[PDB]
Parts: C-alpha cells; structure tokens; sequence
C-alpha cells in the first residue's frame, strides 16, 4: 500500500 | 532507464500493480479535499492552461488531465505506467476528448513525447510527502518543460513537530513485548525482546490525532519543484530546533505536508495538516523507542535524515536531543513498512 | 536452477519472504491459539512419533514447532527457513539452550542440504483456502528427506466447499462499483468503467467469517494425502461438485474452508478452520458468482471448481456451476492472490 | 499479505 485507504 | 537504475524490479512490479486497480484510483479520486483542490487550482488558474501544452505525470484515471482540458488546454500528454493507462484511454474516448488528451503508456523516465510542454501537473505526493519517490519522477519530467514553464504543484512544505501520546507508545510497546515472554507455550522468546522493539518502532504510524498533542510550533522544510533536481531527493536533511511550549514526555515527531500551486492568477494550497479536514494521506508519526522528557522553554534539537532506497522509499533517521539535559534519542524508520492505525 | 525458482517469479518471492521476515507476522501466526495450541497438542500427545527421532521443520519461522518437537523428546530437529527470520530462530535456539538438538538451516527447502534423512517432517504451510502461497508444494518436496515409512505432520488436508446465499455481500460489489456510474464526477463522465470496476471486485475472493445459516447444502470435500501426493498434483486441482440443496434461495457463490489431520501412532488430532469452529487467522473464503443462481431445496447444483497454479505463488480459480433442474449457469474467474479482506 | 491479520 503506497496510498492509505480513505 | 533512470527509473530501473534506482528501482528494484520487485518493488516496481508491486507498485504499479497496486495502482492498476480501479479500487485504488477510486480511493484517491474520492478524497474530495485532494481532488477538489486540484480542480480549483487548475480552473482558477485557467490562463496557465488556456491553449497550452500540458504533461500529466502519472495520470491514473486521467482525472487531472480532464481538469486541464476543462481549463482550455490545447494538448495534454497523459503518462501512466500501470495498466490504468488502458482505462484512462477508455475515459478519454467516452468523454470525446480524443482531440485533446493523449494517453502515453509507460514510465515518464522511459517514454517519448513529441514536444516540450508549458506546464507539468502531477499528484506525486506519498505520505510524509516523499514516500514512493514519485517526486523524483515529477522532477525528471522537467526535461520536457519549456524554459519558464510552470509546475503544479510548484512547491512542497514538509512540517514536523514533537508530540506526546502515551496511549500510542504503549500500544506499540505492548505488541513488541509479546517477545518478552520467557515461556510462550514453554518457549523463551525474551532474547528477541530488543529486535522486536526495533522492528515495531521502525514503523511510522499513519493516522490522525488532535493538535493538542503537539508540544511546539512546527518546523518547515521546503522543496521548490520549479528548481529542485532529482538528485536533491536522494539524501534529504532536515535539521530542527523546537522551542518547547509544554512540559512532558516527547514520544516522537509528527509529520505532515502542504503543497502550493503557484499560478499566474492565484496561489492555491493543498494542506494535509492536522488542523485541516482529513485527507487519505492522514498524518505520520515517528515514535521514539524511549521518550524524551522536556520542560516548557527547553529546546529539542537534532536532525531528521531521509536516505532514498531502491524500494521506492526512504531510510529515515531521527536524532533528537533535549539541549538542557543532553538527553538523546536516535531512531531508524523504515518508511516502506508503515502501521495504518486509523479506525 | 532450483525447483522453487522455476515455479516462482522472483518479484513474488522477494515480497513473500520479506513478509515472513517480520517478527510481527510470525507473531500473528503464533498468537492464533487454535493454530499454535493444536500443533503443540498434536506433537506432545504423539510423543512416540518424536522421542529420539530425527525431525525436519519446513519453514520454521520463529522455531516454535521445532521447540515443540524438542518438548516431545526429539533427538535432532533440522529447522529450515527461507526468510531472514532464520537469524531470529537461531537466536532463540541458543537462548533456550537447545544448540545440540535444533539446527537452523537458512534457505529454501528446495535448495538447502540436510546431513541425514528424517523420521518425520513437520510443517504449517497452509494458506487461506489451503492452497494459497503454494507452500504445500515445498512440504511435499521435502519428502526427498523423509526416511522410507516416515511420517508427516500434518498427514492429510481436506478442503470443504459449499454453496451460500448472502444478498448483502453480493450487493456491496455493485454499490462499490457504482462510484464509476456517474456522468459528472467533477465534470467527468466515469460511466464507461463501471463494468470493469464490477469485474475487478468480483475477481477477488472474500476473506472473512459468517454464520453457518448462509450455507445451502452440505459441503463437498477434496482431500490431499501428504504421504502420497506429488508436487505436480497441486498444479491443477479440479474439484467436482454436486450439491443437494437443503434450502431454497439465490446461490451467490461458494464458501471454502479446510481441516488438517495429524495422524500419529497414539492419536489423530485435527486442526479445523470450519465456520462451525472457533475463528483462526485463516477465517474462511468465499468466491462470488457474478450472476447468482436460483435453486429450490431438492435441486442439484453441479459443477467444477478448478484451481490452476501460477507463478505468483497462488492460483487462478475458475468456478462453473449450474442448477440441473433448470439449466441456469454461472461462470466465474477469481485471482486467489488478491483477496478482499472484508473482516472487522 | 499472505496471512490475514488476527486478534
Ligand atoms: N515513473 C512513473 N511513470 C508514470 N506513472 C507513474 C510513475 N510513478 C507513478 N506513476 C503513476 O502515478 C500515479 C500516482 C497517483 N497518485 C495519481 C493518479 C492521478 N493523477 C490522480 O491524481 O488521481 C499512479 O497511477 C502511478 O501508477
Ligand atoms: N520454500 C520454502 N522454504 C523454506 N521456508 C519456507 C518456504 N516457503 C515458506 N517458508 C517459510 O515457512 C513459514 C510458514 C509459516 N506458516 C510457519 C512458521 C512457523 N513454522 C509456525 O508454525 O509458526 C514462513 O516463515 C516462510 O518464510
């Protein structure tokens, strides 16, 4: 996960 | 390529796989603060797009290229290295923008563009700003930038401030202390105590928190994208001197970042600060395996050092000392292995 | 060059072993009490399969199972671990004062050398849906070290599959995909990707647990006997099924779980991940049908589940099914490597 | 993640 889930 | 030279294939493969998923594009797209602010930045600075040539670095869905088109761009090259490129193309057709948006599949370090551009737009920010090393790809893309061309975003501010959060510290500490058990099903784990603490405290903590936990005014490190070269980002050195506003235990440093789109009409800021509405970047905290005691009026000084690695991230060291007592904390953090704590 | 590297993309392997290199990930398995406790029980209560024996622990991780073989009296335990967890296991062997009895061998079981053959191989190589990770092949591969008539713990594995109805689980896929069904998301029409978004969600197996009431017929099982099986047998796994429907409703997919049996001299002990049993870190797995099927109690739901092993240490899953009485049909393709972890 | 989180 480069980007965290919003 | 410049890309493959700094990147492990194993990391690259996983990276672009993750972004190939419509669910992950959707995750970013649905961050309203992020997507809406990029839209406002671009449309409120229409004269920076009107009849111009644009490069979108890492276009994903195409979303930013559509905004550039809405603002009147003549031509937009939309570069994307994941399989998301094929979906972008579909959207470009379905939106009757084949004459203006041109998807180019590949890494921006490896593709060819038919001409130089007036402005580069990208959303290359990772958590703690620098994760993913995609800022390096964005700076790399300046080879296509006309002299006096612009960048959107134009600058990046990383903020750091010391925090107190004993609940966080204990939560992490308790997990590590699984490895303090001398008789786990009859087995003595206790010799890995220190290795376990090291591993847990190496993990940056991604979530949000109340600003009441901050113990001093934040220090700011700025990167100007219009001027930075790729290689500036290989070794990032952020020194700091905090003037402590409260007494108590310092459990680590908190980080967030802002970016500014410095347009010809107006500047538009996108902030991920804890005083602002939450974004999918949240905030990032680097815990110290032993907290530092400070008194209001003391100074906490040291260095945060970011060493680029080939896993598209950074080895981070934070050395902090309370000048008035000579009490110090040295820490190493593996920015690629964060703990996503948010409920 | 190596049986392992032949069947495995380096990129997948690097991540895989990095994951297992983390003390927290070893700790995640260790703290599964049903898992760790049953392994311990299986070994200690079959103490005669271990007393003064030579043992191989395939993928020892922390060493935990090797310490259990030692508690049961084993003379010599070779503990093979491919990840950098091997170094930590070694530290434990010393600090538990078992250097004479446990020898940690860093590396892949397909690539290392053992000094001697063994009486028994122990391992925990079960992935979700049993087969994920392809570590069962490593475990079978290891039988090249097994003395004639040696044993394996676990000895057999059963996969169970059964049909389910869960309307809300099914509808969630569409509610998620319909993000893309909007003509003006910030002025952009996203509609043309709606179908691709649905396809993506439906390709993910769903990891979580559920009330047994959702099951619509008694399970069918497919069994692997680890004493007899060859690595090659897990490359293409075909599981036929003919369900006799106990309940009438919309069949939304198949549910998967598994059990393993430790068949010892003194007793057989079972480790079950069934939905009727307390929860484990394996939960259960459900594969949705993108078109559900209507069945009435008494009908037969027949078809095939085919798992085709891939170089990313997982399987391509293909499920085809029909209601025999009506001929209505559903086909589904899933990627076992990319599950949706739905559980809270 | 090959193995799901558990608590
Ligand atoms: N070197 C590279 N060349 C091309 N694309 C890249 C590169 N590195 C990352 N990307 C892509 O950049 C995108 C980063 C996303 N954060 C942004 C997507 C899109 N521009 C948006 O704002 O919604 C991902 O889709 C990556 O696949
Ligand atoms: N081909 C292989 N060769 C050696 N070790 C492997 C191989 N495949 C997986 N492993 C290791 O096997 C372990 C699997 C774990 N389920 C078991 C750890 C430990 N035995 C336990 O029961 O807690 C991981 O530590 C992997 O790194």
């Amino acid at each position: 996960a480069p980007r965290p889930p919003f | 390529s410049v890309f493959s030279e700094r990147t492990e294939e194993s990391s690259a493969v996983q990276y672009f796989q993750f972004y190939g998923y419509l669910s992950q594009q959707q995750n970013m797209m649905q961050d309203y603060v992020r997507t809406g602010t990029y839209q406002r930045a671009i449309l409120q600075n229409h004269t920076d797009f009107k009849d111009k040539i644009v490069l979108d670095v890492g276009c994903g869905s195409g979303i930013l290229s559509f905004f550039a088109a809405q603002a009147g761009a003549r031509k937009i090259y939309a570069v994307e290295a994941s399989t998301m490129a094929q979906h972008a193309e579909v959207l470009v057709k379905s939106n009757n923008l084949t004459d203006r948006i041109v998807v180019i599949p590949g890494k921006v370090e490896e593709v060819s563009l038919p001409e130089q551009v007036d402005i580069i737009i990208s959303e290359p920010m990772g958590y703690m700003l620098f994760n993913e090393r995609m800022l390096e790809s964005y700076l790399h893309a300046k080879k296509y930038l006309k002299p006096s061309g612009n960048m959107f975003p134009t600058i990046g501010d990383v903020h750091l401030a010391p925090f107190t959060d004993e609940q966080l510290y204990m939560e992490q500490f308790t997990k590590a202390n699984f490895w303090y058990q001398p008789s786990f099903h009859g087995v003595d784990l206790s010799a890995l105590r220190g290795a376990a603490v090291d591993e847990y405290f190496r993990q940056p903590v991604v979530d949000t928190f109340d600003i009441r936990i901050l113990m001093a005014k934040s220090v700011k490190y700025t990167v100007n994208f219009l001027e930075a070269k790729e290689g500036d980002l290989h070794r990032i050195e952020i020194p700091f001197k905090f003037h402590m506003l409260h007494s108590g235990l310092v459990h680590g440093l908190a980080f967030w970042f802002d970016v500014a789109f410095i347009g010809s009409i107006m500047t538009v800021w996108l902030s991920t600060a804890p005083t602002e509405p939450l974004t999918h970047w949240y905030q990032v905290r680097c815990l110290f395996q032993s907290p530092l005691f400070a008194k209001a009026g003391d100074t906490l000084s040291g260095t945060c050092l970011l060493i680029a690695n080939k896993r598209q991230s950074y080895d981070i060291s934070i050395v902090a000392q309370v000048d008035q007592t000579g009490s110090k904390s040295s820490n190493l953090l593996d920015l690629k292995n964060p703990f996503f704590r948010y409920t």
